[PDB]
């Protein structure tokens, strides 16, 4: 491996490269300044990011001796053996030449010395502390660590002289660079565009890209060997990569019908900050984040959220309202914090909170254990949405069918500033057209007549009618005919009543008057 | 002639924890 | 299909390495073999080792220990890399890989030795296992083991028979097709034990191998339209979807044999089956339904027979309590883990109930579970004749009187009637035996009509 085999982690890679190589390339500089260089690095990030690859690349680029120590491997049940293993490893590393020690997964062998109960763990922790710092501890040898959760480590280990430097190894350009470097040794094709790959694989850590490329290359030969100069004109195409991706929703601005102004507003407010950061920096202002949808159920709020999430390269984390509450003390707030930490850990990201009426509930006062739980959940949500944060890129999108039961602290501007109302036959025509995109249609059917007889149906009702028509067509087979629609139209539901429509109209009128 | 040696290192125990329910 | 897959995976990266290099993909190098025991994974390994003149360094699981297990692993890998592009067979990997949550050292050695294979090595590894769950995901990571096969018959059984018994002075009146047909669940070694016990019984016969030796060696070893549409409908749904492409669930309700019909599905449908009771699955109460449906979607196709649906759904509505909150979370988990089933993974949920009133209309909706099968004298006669199959019945007895007298009953209480008759006959037999303490082998060898007429009193 080499420095050219690393992409995306440009700044941290450069920092580690200089801090490791400057002592090695020439120690005269540090002799002149009269200060010893740092001799420890704690890498942290999700698994499969390239941290051990970076350590190996640095060790290869320099005259070092990469020695790998695994966490679970060195720990044993025998008394006074794991400590002997660590001592032997350090003696070996220091014996031959100035080297790099990469001890992987230290969190398994650093349980904070308070939450642990096994004496071997504390003993190996103390051995590590003595080896890293003490009388003639280290003589021209550096240690590198790796973990997923850096919090579960001894404070004594995160000190200067042991792990004085902490590096965060967590984007589009880095992903494209990894795609380029992972396909350098194979002639794939002439019409394969990497922009779609860098935009579609928006949730890949970086070690999954190698697996994706290998899988596509293997499947290309798997599909090109059933029947079989053969070596000529070999390589992967777009189809193989698409199949590899198939082996996180499938919508693009088409499955939604009507609501043109709402579509345009969402598209602008979501795409402007992502496409033009330079313009906002020039204007020196942040973008709006929050949007709330309210109206009758089954209107397409989830569909709209998916459709505005898909065009950008952002992730999508959808969570139901009551899908987080727990009977325990502090579990719901822990779940909320984990959700938001994940959301802001992969920027950009759009979070779709469904059924806010279940979470917010207009806390007020209830005088009960459920009341206290709701109060704590609401306060945690308020702090996470707008509190002591950085708000790099997070787009919280709300969706409820009873906005009257929401406290006026989440509807506040800066959290859910946009109060969008989601409410016709012309719209129903577009809905039917978008639903019947890939279907064998009859020239004799008139969708206008079908839409004319709705008079207050929802998109769920239209999908139900389409499903009944498809069931009738499959029953006949075992194109869609008009009599299936004729017989399916009589069995309408119209699940949405009239009083709730009056309530929504009153709420919209009050909001407009406000 | 050969010789034997004794060795007794450790074992593994199980703990019990208490939880709090918020109804 | 599995033989063609493993034949491609052992021929194409081993005979045309240059073509493999030309594609620019260097991943195929590790193959895993899981499945139930007695299916032929070791037989496929022996066939691979005897179809190629390449080197074959077999290393079993617990034969690696004696710091010399690492030396043995390095010795085997350098021996397989030094000689030729070849194949290594590691049988019973569950002893070497203990799922990790000197074993840690040998697992780390196998990890760093499987990863350190370059393009000029050109060796692949094959590994067989019994259980598919106690394997490291670090061993199942991308780079070592990614292409696993799922080896899940009478022709192969006839082949194994013709392989084993062709080295003996056998007989002149044998038909091995009957021995391959009547033997159902044997695999590999049990047929060898069958031939060995046949030889032992022949030696026992000629001391004080014909067909009869093999015969008792095998014997001494180890609602018509409703069922037609239900079986026919299930078959059509799980059949080819090309007709469907050009163009899952069910519910029983009634007063009759619904769980009996689910048992008949579970035996004779040629598909998988996973069943749970009603309140058996009560964050852990949602995690139970989540990993039950994960086990369902992993073994596609399958049938998830949810017995006694009312107890689970309860028509969530408003209850306003801890039980109400648990019911709402259970109903939401079931709905959000059933509506996410596409045409892929083809699971099928079968429900049955006594009270159809208390089921949730949110679960009786179209698009999730729309069918409604409503569930007699002839079926009652068939149930009584099927329960009394392996029973020494009295010859002067008709069951049409029990069929005509019992109208709104069910199969479980019919079983209760037969069991009470057996209990009364056993009481009569033990009373006659203690009174005798000579009559025949049994003073009451068959169940008379008096036992049925006394057992139906408390039915
Ligand atoms: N930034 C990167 N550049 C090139 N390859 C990468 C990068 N990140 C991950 N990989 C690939 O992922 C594979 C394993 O990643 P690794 O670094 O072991 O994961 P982890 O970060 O958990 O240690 C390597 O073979 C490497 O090719
Ligand atoms: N305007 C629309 N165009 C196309 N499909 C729609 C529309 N509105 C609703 N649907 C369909 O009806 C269903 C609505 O579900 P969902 O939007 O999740 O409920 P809610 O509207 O209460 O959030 C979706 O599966 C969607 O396909």
């Amino acid at each position: 491996v080499g420095y050219d085999d690393i992409g995306g982690c440009r700044k941290q890679m450069a920092q580690i490269r200089e801090m490791v190589e400057l002592p090695l390339r020439h120690p005269q500089l540090f002799k002149a300044i009269g200060i010893k260089p740092p001799r420890g690095v704690l890498m942290y990030g999700p698994p499969g990011t390239g941290k051990t690859l970076m350590a190996r690349a640095v060790a290869n680029e320099t005259g070092a001796f990469f020695f790998l120590i695994n966490g679970p491997e060195v720990m044993s049940k025998m008394a006074g053996e794991s400590e002997s293993n660590l001592r032997k490893a350090f003696e070996e590393a220091e014996k031959n030449a100035p080297a790099i020690i990469f001890i992987d997964e230290i969190d398994s062998i650093a349980p904070k010395r308070d939450k642990t109960n096994g004496e071997v763990e504390r003993r190996v922790v103390s051995q590590l502390l003595t080896l890293m710092d003490g009388m003639k501890a280290r003589s021209n040898v550096v240690v590198i660590a790796a973990t997923n959760r850096p919090n579960s480590i001894d404070p004594a280990l995160r000190r200067f002289g042991r792990f004085d430097r902490e590096v965060d190894i967590g984007d589009a350009t880095g992903r494209l660079e990894v795609l380029r470097i992972h396909t350098k040794n194979m002639k794939l094709a002439d019409d394969v565009d990497l922009e779609a790959l860098a935009a579609e694989t928006h949730g890949y850590v970086g070690a999954d890209i190698a697996s994706l490329c290998s899988e596509a290359a293997m499947q290309q030969i798997r599909e090109k060997m059933d029947l079989i100069e053969v070596l000529d004109s070999l390589g992967v195409t777009m189809d193989n990569f698409r199949f590899a991706l198939g082996n996180s929703v499938n919508v693009t601005w088409d499955d939604v019908g009507g609501l043109d102004e709402i579509k345009e507003e969402l598209k602008e407010t979501v795409e402007y900050p992502v496409l033009h950061p330079d313009q906002y920096t020039k204007f020196g202002l942040s973008p709006s984040k929050g949007v709330l949808f309210y109206g009758p159920p089954g209107t397409g709020k989830t569909l709209l959220a998916k459709a505005v999430a898909t065009e950008v390269s952002a992730n999508f984390i959808s969570v139901k309202g009551p899908e987080l509450l727990s009977m325990w003390y502090g579990e719901s707030e822990s779940n909320i914090r984990d959700i938001f930490d994940k959301a802001r850990a992969a920027a950009p990201t759009v979070v779709f909170l469904d059924e806010l009426d279940s979470i917010a509930k207009a806390r007020g006062g209830s005088l009960g254990d459920a009341g206290g739980a709701s109060d704590r959940v609401v306060n945690q949500l308020l702090t996470e949405m707008d509190g002591m944060n950085a708000k790099k890129n997070v787009f919280v999108i709300g969706a409820t069918n009873r906005p009257d039961q929401i406290d006026p602290a989440i509807l506040r501007p800066g959290r859910l500033d946009q109060l969008i109302y989601v409410p016709d036959e012309n719209a129903r025509l577009s809905i039917l057209n978008a639903q019947l995109r890939k279907t064998p249609l009859e020239p004799g059917l008139e969708l206008t007549a079908i839409a004319k007889a709705t008079q207050g149906f929802s998109g769920a009702d239209l999908l139900y009618i389409v499903q009944r028509a498809a069931k009738y067509a499959i029953k006949d087979s075992i194109y869609i005919t008009k009599e299936h629609f004729a017989e399916a139209m009589k069995t309408a539901k119209r699940s949405v009543s009239d009083a709730e429509l009056r309530r929504y109209e009153a709420y919209s009128q009050q909001m407009k008057a406000s | 002639a050969a010789a034997a040696a004794a060795a007794a290192a450790a074992a593994a125990a199980v703990a019990v924890a208490v939880a709090v329910a918020a109804a």
